């Protein structure tokens, strides 16, 4: 709701750098300023429209129909991007180049701002998702993406979440229809899951993954293509970490992501049907070896969380035996690792006590 | 009904089992036909339960009637509308549960067979409860209702259609398929979905019955519990929450009784003591939510609410505002001061109204503390002695409020409620302790001043007296009361002795029920106090409280002095046999250092070993946790201290938060060289019969003690005791098993050497083992076994690692139960390299088995 | 001021729904506050925080769109608003009341919500002085970016759209002719030419 302006005020728009949209708007030091005095206008312009809103208020009657969780209209926030991509392109423009380091720090806080917005706005929802003609912004993003990824850059590993959070929360803001708009992505979420990635990125890649995912012709998008296929790179990666930092509570929020995943998209409706499965034992493996040994009942929040993607798995692992009869072929090279926790989980489960006959059926299916 | 051809589905093809159990779903809708056609149908009074207990049966049973093709979805959808009418109905609410279990498990069935078709089917129900919410929204938001409607959703054309036309048919579909939801979360959970669920969820909660609001927050706590909520939805959220905790004082007790547990659960949920959850919240949010926190408390709410639970989620909800949430996050620093500050003044005008002011306690020994750290910090600048009074206002303020309090009782016990100041004076105690100990960094050089022993002098004279003539009516409150007072003034002279009389007077009021009755000895003679108290305790030592009375004993076996000793310990015997196993329990876990001050530092009680040796298995339980520092007793001269033994991580509602405290060496804690002699007389609890629970708390004491029992000593002894041990592995209950397994690791880090002779008991135990495993056939045993043998190699050292590696790798050859695949690469913590070093050894782990070839 | 805005904008907002009394009373004294605050007369602006006068066209485009210039009864009040929209854009510069591009947003949708009212009125003459001076500030602004022949109907798309519209008008008599309404629409027709000449004569200043 009107909350956008508290969001754009927040003090520190990223723990760091303490730069806020003032420091942005106040910096006489693309555009070649002839703009930038112009874009600061239009932005405290819009800071004004906004903190009038009187739209959201009485039930804002408009407010509703497609785009899940209707976005209120905050029209004046249409007026702060041509400065947010300005900046943009000035990370580009400074890109696209064969310092920096500082601009780059605006850039991060600008996208940080069109993250807030596309969260809680609809009008910059149409006019981005709208013209193929992209808003500049859109290709300020995605031409940056790559060079987001590729280049492991110090500050390439911001400015490529900023630009995801982004991303997703604009396919997430917006309706089912216009994702071909997003069909961009896909010649670039690849880079964005190498294996030189952090936790952060591949998990916000995997959430847009889901959201591109509940479109009709863009389910084929995730492995149209059976070589490379835009996963067996996830599962690498669920598998093998390649991260270091990999703080254990951010691999169960991938896991749970990437569970999510293969359920919707198991749902809606390449050679990876293979290992998928084997990634998901290793990873089934991974859980109950941490739970069993703390027994009882779990009063941590990480222990829910790990049961929580250990019933979604199990029950993804009875329709996968629905299909692809030769599972147990397939599974052979770890039948060790199932049938040595197959039984205990099935233990647990039964323990817990809310069961479901999927979960049980599943269970008792194995 | 044709129940053979029902069974056999026979030549029905993939193609023609549709065909072939149309007909079925066609007896089963005439059955549905009638019975449920339509809702009045018949009186309620509420046979039509065997109907859906039928439904849910030859559900469990029969998936084909329902699922293998359109016309099997259109059933479903035709069957579920025919339901739907009837969740609309109040009479027909002692049915609505049956089909919230009926439309469940259905969803359920198509997940487990044919997911596509469960996916569509939930998008159909949640298009229908949208539009549901939607009407809601345009029935309150004072808009067209056009109560004649259709809900077009499930449509079915095989033949009635759905309509709402009273706000009783809205509120109840809703709340019904609200429960399948609070079912279905996950399986229905997804990205998208997801903001779906919380704006149908805020929906409700802005706009709806309280039931209905109650009900949807046990559903947004599991949805956060599930995936968190993101920025989109948050606002609504909680607009609506800020506003109905603002209406919660202005709230019913009914009303009450629906709000009271959901939104506790949801408040602990969404706001938990564990660190780094405030990042999932935007700032503004925050900084909302605490200024009504400030609003509601300002207000006088707490005397003017009624759920003693409710505050205690407020509360909690203070306390993670003042010690989780760090500054800057929610706010600047200052507005954070004056807030905290504002409540806190609040949190102190309570205390003297309320009988249990426990709750209280979090949240004001969070701000002294906090308060004490910074001013320590800042000074720590530059001992550096430091006094309080004059340092934070809600300081002096608590302690003046006492002091009033104190005063005003002083001058008549009637013109005092007794309970709530004695309670009042009790907190402030029990803060000064916990501060005066703990907030001390000297403890963690600095030292700081606290209330006043003329004060503490003061409340002792009071509260004989306000006992002395309660009219015997309100007496036991009151002992309750003075054990609470005693117990923070006992912690305290613990941390710091106090002049000798006052500890002295004090052990009186302590020993005070069983002084006058029977004692009636030379103890009482030498003792001072009886001769002064014998009046009151003929007046009052009948009147104590069991537990009570085993409060009072733990408390004085906590007091320690050369002081009155054979009397204290006098009583901690008689008690011992007290006929009381509460008492028993006080006795044991307070004998167990009243001994070692009495004298012979050499071995265990025979007194308690042979009282232990009876039953109240909880009196053993309590034994070995004791034990666990027993060992260290019969060690350097006990040391008595407290861990940080703060109020939240512990459940809150304390009996003597002295009861914390586990010693240790005066100092030269020498390496015991405990011969195991005592063990003897203590691991009898180990009968392989015991309850579990004794023996899963000597498995985890046994952290602490392996340090200090020594091995190498009396190889004869030692061995027998641990094979009493090892008993453990093969003990038929489960977790002790592998808790056994787990702390393994502490004894062979414990143990000197790997002597031949123990590896010699190891490898014949766990022969034992595993042959009466096979013997029995015991797959679990067998797996709490291979754990144990893992942890024992992970941690060994010398040849045994080879020995538990060699049991893995034989194990390897075996069934599906091989948890070995796991183990013996943990070993780990260079597989080929690894061979290498007992590549030797490994081949031969083989000939034996190819001696069958 | 602010309580003031809020009460006046409202007011105006809810115009349209007020009867021919409640509207009668209204009438005069509310178009002479809004003369006496609104005045050609330049720097009478500095006096106004800017906010209120955005505010103040917001609900102004809000009520222009609001079909209100057609529908409203009393000429005294479609004057006033007429004044107003003329200081809006005359004796008022940009950049104090907002920036421009959602200052020629604003007047863009109010003047195509003047074109959209021609063949209905009899009397046009107050919908003129606000369309000349948008004219004007468009034909300055445009020469003088020139100024870093030319043609206006393709500069402006509100130059364009008139000229259809008076097109328009002019076929939609040829073909049915009497039936047609045989006046205002010649109004129509002959505003359109009244700012055709004016515009051709003081907009003029080989480029």
């Amino acid at each position: 709701g009107s909350i956008l302006i508290n969001l754009l005020l927040k003090q520190p728009l990223i723990p760091g750098s303490s730069l806020s949209l003032c420091h942005l708007l106040s910096s006489s030091s693309s555009f070649s300023l002839s703009a930038l005095r112009e874009a600061q206008n239009l932005a405290f312009t819009g800071l004004n429209l906004v903190a009038r809103n009187e739209c959201s208020r009485d039930g804002d009657p408009a407010e509703g129909g497609r785009r899940a969780f209707p976005l209120c209209q905050l029209p004046g926030a249409v007026h702060f991007l041509p400065l947010v991509q300005f900046f943009i392109g000035l990370h580009c423009q400074a890109l696209q180049d064969l310092s920096v380091c500082i601009l780059e720090g605006f850039s991060v806080t600008a996208l940080s701002i069109l993250q807030h917005l596309v969260c809680h706005s609809g009008a910059v929802v149409s006019l981005l998702l709208s013209g193929q003609g992209q808003h500049p912004l859109l290709k300020m993003l995605l031409h940056l993406l790559a060079f987001s990824s590729a280049a492991t850059g110090h500050l390439q590993a911001s400015v490529l979440t900023q630009c995801l959070k982004v991303l997703v929360k604009l396919a997430e803001n917006t309706s089912c229809d216009f994702l071909p708009r997003f069909q961009c992505v896909f010649q670039v979420l690849p880079k964005c899951l190498s294996p030189e990635t952090p936790l952060p990125s591949v998990l916000l890649a995997v959430e847009l993954l889901s959201l591109l995912a509940d479109h009709d012709q863009l389910a084929p998008q995730l492995c149209s293509h059976s070589e490379g296929c835009l996963l067996l790179l996830l599962y690498m990666y669920i598998t093998s970490r390649p991260d270091r930092v990999a703080l254990e509570t951010q691999w169960l929020q991938l896991e749970q992501e990437v569970v999510w995943l293969l359920a919707k998209l198991g749902v809606q409706s390449c050679q990876c049907n293979v290992e998928v499965v084997r990634a998901l034992t290793v990873m089934l493996h991974r859980q109950w070896l941490t739970v069993r040994r703390a027994g009882g009942p779990p009063r941590t929040d990480q222990q829910r969380r790990t049961v929580r993607c250990l019933r979604d798995t199990v029950l993804l692992l009875h329709g996968l035996s629905q299909k692809d009869k030769l599972f147990m072929m397939h599974c052979v090279e770890v039948l060790h690792q199932f049938d040595q926790v197959m039984p205990g989980v099935s233990m647990l489960i039964r323990g817990l006590p809310d069961v479901t006959d999927c979960e049980e059926a599943a269970l008792d299916d194995l | 009904s044709m129940i053979p051809a029902l069974r056999e589905l026979g030549s029905a093809t993939p193609e023609e089992y549709n065909t072939v159990v149309q007909k079925p779903r066609q007896i089963l809708c005439q059955f549905i036909d009638r019975i449920l056609t339509d809702v009045n149908v018949v009186a309620v009074e509420l046979t039509s339960v065997m109907l859906l207990d039928f439904i849910q049966h030859i559900m469990k049973s029969s998936p084909l009637m329902f699922v293998n093709k359109g016309s099997c979805i259109e059933f479903s959808n035709w069957i579920i509308t025919r339901l739907l009418r009837i969740a609309a109905t109040p009479s027909c609410h002692l049915l609505h549960k049956k089909i919230c279990e009926v439309i469940c498990s259905l969803l359920f069935l198509f997940k487990s067979k044919s997911p596509a078709i469960f996916g569509v089917l939930t998008k159909e129900l949640l298009q229908l409860f949208e539009d549901l919410v939607y009407l809601h929204r345009r029935n309150v938001m004072g808009h067209a209702v056009e109560w004649p409607v259709v809900m077009s959703r499930f449509l079915s054309q095989l033949d009635a259609p759905l309509q709402l036309m009273s706000m009783q048919n809205l509120e109840f579909i809703e709340v019904t398929l609200l429960m399948v939801l609070t079912r279905i979360i996950a399986i229905v959970f997804f990205r998208r979905q997801e903001l779906l669920l919380w704006q149908i969820g805020c929906v409700l909660l802005e706009y709806g019955s309280p039931k209905i609001k109650s009900l949807a927050i046990s559903f947004l706590t599991e949805l956060f519990q599930l995936g968190g909520l993101p920025a989109q939805p948050a606002s609504t959220f909680f607009s609506s929450f800020l506003e109905l905790l603002k209406h919660l004082v202005e709230m019913d007790t009914d009303q009450l009784k629906l709000y009271e547990e959901p939104l506790s659960k949801l408040i602990k949920t969404l706001f938990p003591f564990e660190a780094e959850a405030y990042r999932n919240i935007e700032p503004v949010y925050l900084n909302m939510l605490l200024e009504k926190l400030c609003v509601m408390f300002e207000d006088g709410v707490l005397m003017r609410l009624k759920s003693d639970l409710l505050k205690a989620a407020l509360c909690h909800l203070l306390q993670y505002f003042l010690k989780f949430v760090p500054a800057g996050y929610e706010s600047a620093l200052q507005v954070r001061k004056v807030y905290v500050r504002n409540i806190c003044k609040a949190l102190l005008d309570v205390l003297g109204i309320e009988v249990d002011a426990e709750y209280l306690l979090g949240p004001l020994y969070a701000a002294l503390k906090m308060e004490s750290m910074e001013i320590i910090e800042e000074i720590q600048c530059q001992i550096k002695h430091v006094d309080m009074n004059q340092k934070s206002i809600l300081w002096s303020a608590l302690k003046q409020k006492a002091e009033s309090l104190q005063i005003s009782l002083e001058y008549s016990g009637l013109k005092n409620p007794v309970i709530e100041m004695l309670e009042g004076i009790a907190v402030v105690l029990q803060l000064t302790a916990l501060c005066t100990v703990h907030c001390s960094h000297q403890n963690m050089s600095v030292v700081i001043t606290w209330m006043s022993l003329d004060f503490y002098t003061k409340v002792l004279k009071s509260c004989r007296s306000l006992l002395e003539s309660v009219q015997k009516l309100d007496l036991e409150a009151t002992i309750d009361k003075v054990v609470k007072i005693y117990d923070a003034l006992i912690y305290m002279q613990v941390n710091s002795s106090f002049e000798d009389h006052i500890l002295e007077d004090l052990c009186g009021m302590l020993s005070l029920p069983w002084i006058y009755s029977h004692s009636d000895d030379g103890c009482l003679k030498l003792t001072t106090f009886a001769a002064n108290l014998l009046t009151l305790s003929c007046r009052i030592s009948d009147s104590y409280s069991p537990q009570a009375q085993s409060r009072c004993v733990f408390l004085l076996t906590l007091f320690p002095r050369r002081i009155f000793l054979e009397w204290r310990t006098a009583v901690y015997n008689w008690a011992l046999q007290s006929s009381h196993e509460v008492i028993r329990a006080s006795c044991v876990s307070g004998f167990f250092i009243l001994l070692q001050q009495q004298n012979s530092c050499n071995r265990v009680p025979k007194i308690l070993i042979d009282k232990v040796k009876d039953d109240s298995d909880i009196v053993k339980k309590e034994f070995a946790s004791i034990l666990g520092q027993l060992v260290c007793t019969l060690h350097g001269m006990f040391y008595l201290t407290s861990s940080l033994t703060e109020p939240f991580s512990e459940h809150g509602h304390v009996d003597l938060f002295c009861r914390n405290l586990k010693a240790t060496s005066q100092h030269e804690c020498s390496s015991s060289q405990l011969k195991a002699s005592v063990c003897k007389p203590f691991l009898f609890l180990l009968k392989k019969k015991i309850p579990s629970p004794v023996k899963l708390a000597f498995i985890d004491n046994l952290h602490h003690l392996c340090k200090h029992l020594d091995f190498r000593e009396d190889e004869t002894d030692v061995k027998a005791v641990l094979g009493t041990l090892l008993n453990l592995m093969e003990d038929p209950d489960k977790d002790v098993r592998v808790a056994f397994s787990g702390n393994i690791k502490h004894i062979l880090e414990s143990l000197d050497s790997e002597d031949g002779f123990i590896k010699e008991l190891f490898v014949l135990r766990m022969k034992e083992a595993y042959t009466h495993a096979q013997i029995s056939r015991n797959n679990e045993l067998k797996d709490t076994l291979i754990l144990t043998t893992g942890d024992i190699g992970r941690a060994a050292k010398g040849d045994l690692v080879p020995f538990a590696l060699l049991h893995l790798l034989h194990c390897l050859l075996s069934k599906s139960a091989s948890v070995s695949g796991a183990a013996y690469t943990e070993i780990r913590a260079k597989l080929q390299s690894f061979f290498s070093q007992y590549k030797k050894p490994i081949c031969q782990f083989l000939v034996e088995s190819l001696h069958s070839s | 001021a602010s309580t003031f805005f809020s009460s006046f904008l409202e007011l105006l907002k809810h115009l349209v729904e007020m009867d021919t009394d409640q509207l009668k009373l209204y009438e005069e004294p509310l178009s002479k506050l809004i003369k006496t605050l609104f005045p050609f007369e330049a720097e009478a602006y500095r006096n106004i925080e800017p906010v209120y006068l955005n505010m103040l066209l917001e609900k102004l485009c809000v009520m222009f769109e609001d079909g209100v210039l057609m529908r409203l009864k009393s000429d005294l009040l479609k004057a006033a608003l007429c004044h107003l929209l003329q200081y809006f854009l005359k004796f008022v510069p940009a950049g104090y009341e907002s920036a421009l591009q959602v200052r020629k947003v604003y007047v863009r949708n109010i003047c195509k919500a003047l074109l959209d009212v021609l063949g209905i009125e009899v009397d046009a003459e107050y919908l003129l002085g606000p369309l000349y001076a948008a004219l004007k500030m468009e034909s300055m602004e445009i020469i003088e970016e020139i100024q870093c022949h030319v043609d206006m109907n393709q500069k402006s798309i509100l130059w364009s759209a008139l000229k259809q519209k008076a097109e328009s008008l002019q076929i939609s008599l040829e073909y049915s002719g009497l039936k047609n309404p045989v006046i205002e629409m010649l109004e129509g027709i002959a505003v359109v030419l009244q700012l055709t000449a004016l515009c051709t004569v003081h907009c003029s200043h080989p480029s």
